């Protein structure tokens, strides 16, 4: 009673139901860095311009 | 000569200080930012001195051909 597959049967992607539980790190990874803190706030003026040498702006 | 050209003795005195003030403030203002760079410089955890590195948006996360990856 067994029938052949077509043309692109067996090439397809099925779904499996399975009992074992998913991998929750697979690829044995440790704690990643922390990332710097952003930037806050708004943007307010130079106190004194540029503070470069005499200039006053 | 004193009450037509010359400039009352206060107005010299309380801007001098308000000179004083400004000049204060800048100074402060520029060793503070020397040590800032210098802190930064070291360690590496602040706005500047972020040289770039690899962006990890560019990584496949797709099944490959092989399982071993």
């Amino acid at each position: 009673g067994w029938v052949r597959p077509d043309l692109g049967e067996l090439s397809k992607v099925t779904k499996v139901k399975t009992d074992r539980p998913l991998p929750e790190n697979p690829y044995h990874s440790r704690a990643r860095p922390e990332p710097n803190p952003e930037v806050e706030g708004d943007l307010k003026p130079a106190r004194h311009g540029s503070r470069l040498f005499f200039w006053t702006m | 000569i004193a009450r037509t050209f010359f400039d009352a003795p206060e107005k010299n005195y309380e801007r001098t200080m308000a000179i004083l003030q400004i000049e204060s403030e800048k100074a402060e203002l520029r060793l503070k930012e020397l040590e800032v760079r210098r802190l930064m410089r070291a360690k590496g955890d602040g706005p500047w001195f972020q040289y770039p590195t690899i962006d990890k948006a560019l990584i496949d996360h797709s099944p490959k051909a092989t399982p071993d990856n």
